[PDB]
């Protein structure tokens, strides 16, 4: 008679590695890195998000009519904008602190449109003509719809002195731009005046413009540039503008009603129409997994990003052959 | 491994115990069979689920990235910005891969060491009154029947008894 | 007859964690994350702080005259200044690199202020009437008491050519300003020349300022604007100014005597009369573990700052019930 | 613990024993007592010494944050620098706390270590003059007085002259 | 050592044994020698083999400092430049230390187990047919010649020949 | 009759360090930190580095008459700079984004230099006379010989109106600059008009400089000052340039026909006429360990850089006294 101490084996192939010795066979494992996604960009917890398509944030935000899409557009989880997005600024030139204010958008959910200045409201100067054939709505030459390209009215451009008190509790994105012309003889075809400025002032900004003339490039068509500004103006501030040439009057402004967690997520994907609760910009995942492999930049609940392909702890012990 | 019992003086495991672990394997005039010990098995299921859950837990907290966008003339941000991401992916995808390959390591050491201790406890019993064979069994001087070998499992071997 | 052989148990309670095992109760333990403070702002190795109250660097600095107690401060070893510090820009404007002089003074522990450009010395200019509703002392109206505001005598601003030479073997901090008006009614008011100017030069330095015209939000009162610069003037180097309109001459400029270990403090908290090695903004520390987990941005002898509740090392043995 | 002395084979510690960490309890006519063994209670206090001291010389460089101030337009820049001074914070509290777990372990099977050497050592002596009772004791076939006891102790117990 | 072989019952090393880590020293009427154990010495050296290959691999990708320049008005940049680039240094300069430290205990532990395993190997096989000396040695009750000595080295001691 | 079990001595002297212990002698061990080097500055992979010697990169790409050693320099593997080279601005000035040039650097291993305005071609204007004594050449005055300071002929400086096309299919690194002249008087001297400016335009640039007038000190024995900035000109775009004042015009503009890695190496040493396929600023390295601990910096196939004085793993065991 005989008793014998001794230990489980099974019929499992799940290996692991240890530091002196690679592939051993265990009878027990745990994977814990989560190594799939459904390849889809998606509702973040219920919530869809902005996909600009081909429009910029810039196109969006300044009302590129390309950009009809995004006119009040409703709250976003977060935002997705390409690489290299073709919609972006129809007539060219340069977005003044575009990174900034890009950042600003990561800690913003929801705009809320609001018009400021009227476009009936330029009793004195022409605001109708204001045009190009760079930025094309229906075969017929438009313009960025949320501000005003001003022109003389019968060959005399006077001087514009406008303010705005924000009355409302909120935070308020306020856009405005500058023309940059190509030579004096446009200058004064255009505004006249042949010395031109743009002051702006709030309680913070104290801002003044000059157009600066330069022999450019056609981009577009157009070898003139318009150089777009921006400001929060905050609640009970007033924001002032004075120009007496080259000036491109907000219409409209972005009002900040809902500030949350959000990012803009670079991807070339379009929309799955499914739901999730942690997206990355190659899709979406779905598991308990304390790891995942498939992309840094996550947006929501999500297990740790690491580089490894292969994460598995033993559990079980060492099985036989 | 470094207890030498697994795959060391125990040549292999059994799959025939489907119950547990570790345990016994009897064989008498009566029959044999295997018994899943309980206690030393339930001790290693508490250790193995406590260390995965101290694993997930100290990962938890770790560095995540951010997007942010640099214009043409910000190339070094950008750059420092990488390779400040970058640097980070890597010492927490590092600390990850090694505890995994080093605690791995102590996890099967353990099982070998909760099989030693196992053995070495009904070694203790038995005394002189059983043949150490050198494989994990020890042959019986005197006849060992089902409540025999059920009292070396208990723990309750009556060593004078059988002396 | 019979030998045993044991180990050591106690009556202690102390408790360490592992990795398979939580709340393990030994013999002996030893704690190395200080966890306590005195809750104190105090004396760095006998040296106390610069506690600038409800003063900012930059009143501090310009001489605001709510800071008189910062007139010829005594050397300091870490600074201390508030989130929002209401006696800032008692005049509205702003400090152009603030964060980079800022910055400057945390490697710096001793200014020791001198004049460079008396008061008096204005004999074709009024120096005196520089003065503002925003910037009152005791009761009257005053301005920042290291800058001179300078206006027109006898309806006329001569032009302003001042150079001075640095002979003391030290850097130099010096700053100066240009006044920013409402409208041309005013900068004629003040100045009466319409346009104007202010170069600074130095060996390095190649600056022209102008002023911006802009109607801007009242901020303490007043709509006008100051905008002040700064230079660090190299031994043996002129700075040279030349202006026609809108100058904040500099009659003192603080000299960096010594240059060490600094930094400056963010903490509403105010003076325990107490004395450290190891300041953090909470408060003080006094121990020798190896570990803290009060405060990440510490000054002087520290232990490491984590984040951890506790950090407690096994020395005994598990301890028996 | 992976050795299976303490809390094993010994079940339990000596509230008696208060001069070492480990020793000897003896029995016979003349009477009772505790002795620690002097030997292997310093050498586990050098070793436990040298950890500590090692462990804090490691941790004793590593990263320290800096107050640096950005402006309302430098919010990129001001967050890159939160990341990066909260990062290493992650980083460094990780590593101080995965290095006290780890290190805690290993310094409880130490001393459980040292008790199970301490122990084969006595019984690598007795030999077959003394019945290994299972608990950590020896029970003497002969009578052993305290000269007796002190020569286990010693590490002199003269097998030839008790056989 | 963990273990308790190496510097512990067994002594000392043998400067005679040459051609393995581990092995056996015989002595009887024929003379004695030094024979190197295969087995255990190739373990060895594959285990201690795939460590190092493991620690230098997981260091392989680690972080690179680069060569960045600011001008007298970016102050704060470079310094956030440097921290982070120093930052990184501390923390692989650790992991690569405390890894040395911990990896090399658990090495000389290693071979303290392989010799204990191989020791216990000897002795399970000889059973009560040789005397434990306390030293790594066993004393056998018959003469056993090199042919003998060859079995017990095979693994093939035939214990019931001897008994 | 006995067999022993037992382990391996030698007559090795090699220690380790463990967590408890230090000072470990063991029979074998492996030193796995590289920590010498050759000392000498060397060619990468048979690729020599550009070394500047005093030059700097500025005074290079200008073309500073000292820097003749590197006209038409050939490909370089890195590029070697002094911590404070003597032959940098010979002319008193500033670099316009001089850092993020020289990081656009690391991205580029070979120019190739090409005229795109000759020296001739100013028909209208006087371009030979436009030297200094602050560069001087073979003891005559001299100036950077990439770009041409133009200055009025016969009492008459007319504007400039010059295009240029990037016909070649590469990237095209322009350089021009400003000239700030020291008075009004010295402004009509040299060009007459006494308000002057420059206008560059490309697709994306949009540039108007103009001249600050200030009282300087005198660097390099000059008062003046001169602001010197660039642009990458990408293929099939035209620059385009309008200035009737102050202009130093290109000649010449270096054209980038190879990317690859590449650093500025900063280090005061000279050539060794060495290979190496792993350089340092301190020297070379040549080992097949996993970490060195010379110089965080490096550039090519290198070991990692640790500051650790000693890495040594144990191999063996514990050596026997
Ligand atoms: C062969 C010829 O001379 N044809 C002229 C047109 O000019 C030609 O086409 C241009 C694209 C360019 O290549 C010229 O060199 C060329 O001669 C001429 O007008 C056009 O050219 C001007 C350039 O100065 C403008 O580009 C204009 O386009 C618009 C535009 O769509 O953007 C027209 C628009 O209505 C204008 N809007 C406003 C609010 O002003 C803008 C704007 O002035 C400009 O973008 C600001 O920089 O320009 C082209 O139509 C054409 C009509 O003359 S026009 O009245 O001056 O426009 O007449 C052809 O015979
Ligand atoms: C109802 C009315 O018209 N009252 C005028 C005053 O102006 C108005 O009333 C103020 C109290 C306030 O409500 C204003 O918005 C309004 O215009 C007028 O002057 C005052 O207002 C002006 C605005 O243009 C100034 O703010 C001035 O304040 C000072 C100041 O304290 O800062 C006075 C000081 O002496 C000036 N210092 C210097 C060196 O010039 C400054 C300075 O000019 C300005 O800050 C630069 O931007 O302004 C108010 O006193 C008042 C007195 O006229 S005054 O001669 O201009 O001072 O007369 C009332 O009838
Ligand atoms: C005692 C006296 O008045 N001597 C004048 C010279 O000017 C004075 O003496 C100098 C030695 C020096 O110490 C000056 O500080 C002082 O004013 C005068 O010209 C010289 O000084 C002027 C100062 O404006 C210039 O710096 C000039 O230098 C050059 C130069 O080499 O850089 C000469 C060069 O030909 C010029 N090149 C071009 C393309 O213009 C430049 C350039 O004008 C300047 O750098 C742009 O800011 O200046 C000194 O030669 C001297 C000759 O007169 S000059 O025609 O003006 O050159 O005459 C003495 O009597
Ligand atoms: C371990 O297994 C993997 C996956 O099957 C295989 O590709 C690899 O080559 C193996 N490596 C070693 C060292 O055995
Ligand atoms: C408008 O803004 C001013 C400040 O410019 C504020 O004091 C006022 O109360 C605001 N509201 C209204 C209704 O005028
Ligand atoms: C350990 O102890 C703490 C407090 O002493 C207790 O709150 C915690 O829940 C315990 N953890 C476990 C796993 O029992
Ligand atoms: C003043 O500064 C000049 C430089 O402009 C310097 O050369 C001179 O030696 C200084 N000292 C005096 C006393 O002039
Ligand atoms: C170990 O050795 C080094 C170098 O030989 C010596 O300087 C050091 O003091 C020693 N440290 C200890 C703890 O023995
Ligand atoms: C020159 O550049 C223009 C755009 O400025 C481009 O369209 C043209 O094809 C280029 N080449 C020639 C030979 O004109
Ligand atoms: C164990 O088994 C025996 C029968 O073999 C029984 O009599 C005894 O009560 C049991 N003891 C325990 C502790 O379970
Ligand atoms: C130990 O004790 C015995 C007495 O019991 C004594 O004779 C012997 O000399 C001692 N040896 C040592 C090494 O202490
Ligand atoms: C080992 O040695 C004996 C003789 O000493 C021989 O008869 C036997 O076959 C050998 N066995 C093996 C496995 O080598």
């Amino acid at each position: 008679d005989q008793i014998c101490i001794g230990y489980h084996a099974n019929n499992s192939t799940e290996q692991v590695d240890t530091i002196m010795e690679k592939n051993v066979t265990v009878t027990h494992a745990q994977d814990i890195l989560e190594k799939t996604h459904n390849g889809k960009l998606c509702d973040l917890d219920g919530v869809k998000p902005l996909i600009l398509r081909d429009c910029s944030v810039a196109g969006w935000l300044l009302g590129n009519p390309m950009c009809d899409e995004f006119i009040n557009v409703p709250e976003w989880s977060y935002i997705v904008e390409k690489a290299n997005p073709v919609n972006d600024l129809c007539y060219p030139g340069d977005f003044n602190d575009y990174e900034e204010l890009k950042h600003l958008l990561s800690r913003i959910n929801h705009f809320e449109k609001i018009q400021i200045i009227p476009k009936s409201s330029w009793s004195s100067h022409e605001a109708s003509l204001g045009v190009s054939s760079a930025c094309p709505y229906q075969g017929k030459s438009s313009f960025f719809r949320n501000v005003v390209w001003l022109i003389k009215k019968n060959s005399t451009y006077p001087t514009i002195k406008r303010s705005y008190n924000n009355t409302n509790q909120e935070d308020l994105l306020v856009l405005w731009g500058i023309h940059h012309p190509n030579d004096a003889a446009e200058q004064t075809k255009l505004y006249q005046n042949p010395t031109t400025y743009i002051s702006v002032g709030t309680s913070t900004l104290n801002q003044r413009l000059v157009p600066r003339i330069a022999t450019r490039s056609k981009v577009n068509g157009q070898s003139g540039r318009m150089e777009f500004f921006w400001t929060i103006l905050k609640p009970n501030d007033a924001i002032n503008f004075e120009s007496n040439g080259n000036f491109i009057a907000p219409e409209y402004a972005y009002k900040i009603v809902k500030k949350g967690d959000s990012t803009i997520m670079k991807s070339e994907l379009e929309y799955g129409n499914c739901n999730t609760k942690c997206q990355t910009p190659m899709g979406a995942i779905n598991s308990s997994m304390p790891f995942h492999n498939i992309h840094p930049l996550t947006i929501g609940e999500c297990p740790k990003y690491v580089k490894s392909n292969r994460l598995v702890l033993a559990t079980g012990l060492r099985n036989s052959p | 491994g470094l207890f030498g019992a697994i795959a060391g003086f125990i040549e292999g495991g059994w799959q025939g115990m489907v119950d547990g672990w570790y345990g016994y394997h009897h064989s008498n005039e009566q029959g044999s069979g295997y018994a899943a010990d309980k206690e030393s098995t339930q001790k290693a299921i508490d250790g193995v689920t406590n260390k995965v859950n101290s694993i997930i837990d100290k990962m938890n907290t770790q560095f995540e990235a951010v997007g942010r966008e640099f214009n043409n003339l910000e190339r070094r941000i950008e750059n420092l910005n990488k390779k400040m991401e970058d640097g980070f992916l890597d010492v927490w995808t590092y600390n990850a891969e090694l505890l995994v390959l080093m605690e791995n390591e102590r996890t099967l050491d353990f099982h070998d060491s909760n099989v030693k201790n196992l053995y070495d406890k009904v070694r203790l019993q038995l005394r002189d009154n059983a043949k150490e064979l050198g494989n994990g069994c020890f042959e019986f001087y005197h006849k060992c029947d089902n409540e025999c070998m059920e009292s070396v499992r208990n723990g309750t071997y009556d060593y004078p008894q059988y002396s």
